RNA sequence: AUCCUUAUGCACGGGAAAUACGCAUAUCAGUGAGGAUUCGUCCGAGAUUGUGUUUUUGCUGGUU
């Protein structure tokens, strides 16, 4: 039966967060870079 | 100029409707190299207006079909419904191929602005072409489809008139289609891959074909298709090594029934499963 | 004409040498209307393997590119030419900004630090297209 | 011996073979080798290949002589040596193998080997 | 998730929304039983 | 005659591992095993199936 979505009904969801994220004035979450600052204390955290 | 020679190829086919088969082989090469342009001709016109698409519609003919649906003026007046019944029934799409055309609507491209006279003008033109050499493909691929027991005996033996068309189709020849190593093969109808594809078949094949479709994997279980791709399409290319090998004049089948006795035989044993053990 | 035996010649003489940096452009220059699709980039590969480095060989696949379409993916290899620099490079980059956009009087100064017509010419080049 | 397949051609004598095989595999142990059709096949393609070694006896024969046809384009030189088994041995393999394709490296170790006998086998091409 | 992959791309890059909806295929196993998980969300997976 | 390269055999010396190492009057398997992919193509030898041992194999020495 294939997605249960339906094209019109996704638009109405999708709109709502791009509205919301412009709103807040959101900046997008980037790649974690090669060389980045906190990559220590964010692996020891994890590992333990 | 293109209007021009595309008209009479089509009806120097349909006027016939072998001596050009060979012309048919460089023609192959030449119709795609084209093709590769054109599309990547139409992206540099929606490089401003719509950068997304490019990625989301990969093939030419479901991306210059869009190009004009979206462009045209009559849906864009808004809340019309049109635009997703017009995909789904002028450019052939599926749900899936829809949704993300909506919302990636929503992100990028300025509707503010339509776009200009010139481009408009280009778009069409490009479109035409396209049109042309699309219509022009799919008319070699049918001549082919009639040819094929007299230029492929052994390879419609196996894999069926309806694909060995199809695969002759893409190398534009026997030769060329015996030069290929059979790795490459089973790859040969994969519509594209796309990160969002979202992907992963309980078969495990990653890759699906024109092969994949044949009658000799799909009369299986699930579980042996991962080996059945593999276990002919090497046979596929020692049966198509072997037609370029014959002679025009006469071809003779007599490989295809080995080479399908193991396989059908082959695929038994694969899913009979172990004998049950002593405890 | 008869680039058909260009193929062999090309071959023949790679053969022998073969790390020669000229003779892999020609191996590239090939490909263009040489039509055998698959094998190109494998191809690629080797010439910038086999002679490593370079220029020419980079240069001539990214024109490679820039003739066929894919105007950005051509940008990478040319740019990628620069930085192991020589006014062969230069011809192609302003044509790809052409196909582009408004990059132009900024890239400018370099060309005066890597130095006359050369500025004259620079325009010369660029009516070509 | 049966009869030696009229299609093969050239076909390495006894002494040739010996020499032909031995090279073989003395480059296997380099892995400048690569064994079979298919993998012989993708060579001539890029081009990298040094000489074909095909075997005459393969059943039936005309799965392999496509390869023929495709050296006289790159120009490189190739025979057929008498059993397939033989090859299998001298490729590292428990199995038949029925061609099998030297490869390029021009700083390699067995290079005058090889120069050695292509020259031999040109030879036989008349 | 041929929504969720769009929502993701919106918060982050690509390239992490990408590899947060491969990693919910996967394939389940339980004793003999085997089922690829398509449609809903698997929430054994640390970033669920 | 020296020197150098690869393979194989015996061997001093130095390490690592035994959830590892095998075996089959047994199924297939470069005439393509099994994988990777930037989707253009790229690597190329084992995978099944039953089974034996696996906190241990043989051998000495002390102390009671
Ligand atoms: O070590 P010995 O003197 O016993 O060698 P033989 O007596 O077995 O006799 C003949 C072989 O000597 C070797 N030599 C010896 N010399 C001095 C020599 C050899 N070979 C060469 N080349 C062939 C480069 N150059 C020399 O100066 C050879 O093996 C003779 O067969």
């Amino acid at each position: 039966n294939g997605p249960e979505i339906t094209p019109e009904e996704a638009t109405t969801i999708f709109s709502v967060m791009v509205e919301w994220l412009e709103s807040r004035s959101f900046s997008p979450i980037p790649f974690p870079p090669l060389t980045y600052k906190n990559d220590t204390k964010i692996l020891v955290l994890a590992l333990e | 100029q293109i209007l021009p020679k595309i008209v009479d190829l089509k009806r120097i086919l349909q006027q016939q409707e072998i001596k050009l088969l060979p012309f048919f082989n460089e023609i192959i090469p030449l119709i795609k190299s084209n093709i590769k342009l054109m599309h990547n001709f139409l992206i540099s016109l929606y490089s401003r207006r719509f950068p997304e698409l490019s990625s989301l519609i990969p093939s030419p003919l479901q991306y210059s079909k869009v190009i004009s649906i979206l462009e045209n003026e009559n849906y864009s007046k808004n809340e019309s419904d049109e635009l997703f019944f017009h995909l789904e029934n002028k450019a052939k799409l599926t749900r899936e191929q829809i949704l993300v055309l909506t919302m990636s609507m929503k992100t990028s491209f300025k509707n503010k602005e339509p776009l200009d006279i010139k481009t408009r003008t280009q778009i069409l033109e490009a479109n035409s072409i396209l049109e042309n050499l699309w219509k022009l493909q799919e008319d070699i691929g049918q001549y082919i489809a009639s040819k094929i027991s007299i230029i492929a005996p052994n390879v419609c033996f196996l894999v069926g008139p309806e694909i060995a068309a199809q695969l002759i189709a893409h190398a534009g020849g026997v030769l060329e289609f015996s030069r290929i190593p059979s790795c490459n093969i089973a790859s040969i109808g994969k519509n594209k891959h796309l990160s969002h594809e979202l992907h992963t078949l309980e078969s495990g094949v990653r890759q699906e074909g024109y092969l994949f479709a044949s009658d000799m994997i799909q009369k299986f279980p699930v579980s042996v298709h991962k080996q059945m791709l593999r276990m002919l399409c090497a046979k596929v290319s020692l049966a198509a090594r072997v037609d370029a090998g014959q002679k025009n004049g006469d071809r003779n089948t007599v490989l295809a029934h080995k080479w399908k006795a193991e396989l059908s035989k082959k695929a038994r044993k694969l899913s009979e499963a172990p004998s049950i053990s002593e405890t | 004409g008869n680039l058909d035996q260009a193929e062999l010649l090309v071959t023949q003489a790679l053969q022998k040498f073969p790390s020669n940096a000229l003779l892999w452009v020609e191996q590239i220059k090939l490909f263009k209307h040489g039509n055998k699709s698959s094998l190109k980039k494998t191809i690629f590969q080797d010439a910038l393997r086999r002679t490593q480095n370079d220029h020419r060989v980079l240069l001539e696949i990214g024109v490679s590119f820039y003739a066929e379409a894919q105007y950005e993916t051509s940008l990478k290899w040319l740019e990628r030419a620069l930085k192991k620099c020589y006014g062969d490079t230069w011809v192609w980059l302003f044509r790809t900004y052409a196909r582009l956009g408004k990059d132009t009087v900024d890239l400018y100064n370099m060309f005066d630090q890597c130095e006359c017509t050369p500025r004259e010419i620079l325009l010369r080049l660029m009516n070509d297209k | 011996m049966s009869a030696p397949n009229p299609k093969a051609f050239p076909l390495a004598d006894a002494a040739l073979t010996q020499q032909i095989l031995d090279v073989v595999q003395q480059a296997a142990n380099l892995r400048q080798l690569k064994k079979g059709a298919n993998e012989a096949t993708k060579t001539l393609n890029r081009g990298i290949s040094e000489f074909i070694i095909m075997a005459a006896d393969c059943e039936p024969i005309e799965i392999l002589l496509h390869l023929p046809l495709l050296c006289e384009d790159k120009n490189v030189p190739y025979v057929f040596v008498p059993s397939r088994v033989a090859l299998g041995r001298a490729c590292g393999v428990s199995r038949p193998v029925i061609a099998a394709s030297i490869t390029t490296n021009d700083a390699s170790a067995i290079k005058t080997q090889i120069y050695a006998v292509k020259d031999k086998i040109e030879t036989l091409l008349i | 998730f041929t929504l969720l992959n769009r929502l993701l791309r919106l918060i982050v890059d690509p390239n992490i929304a990408d590899y947060i909806t491969a990693k919910n295929n996967v394939v389940i196993n339980f004793k003999d039983m085997s089922h690829v998980n398509k449609y809903g969300l698997i929430r054994g997976l640390k970033f669920a």
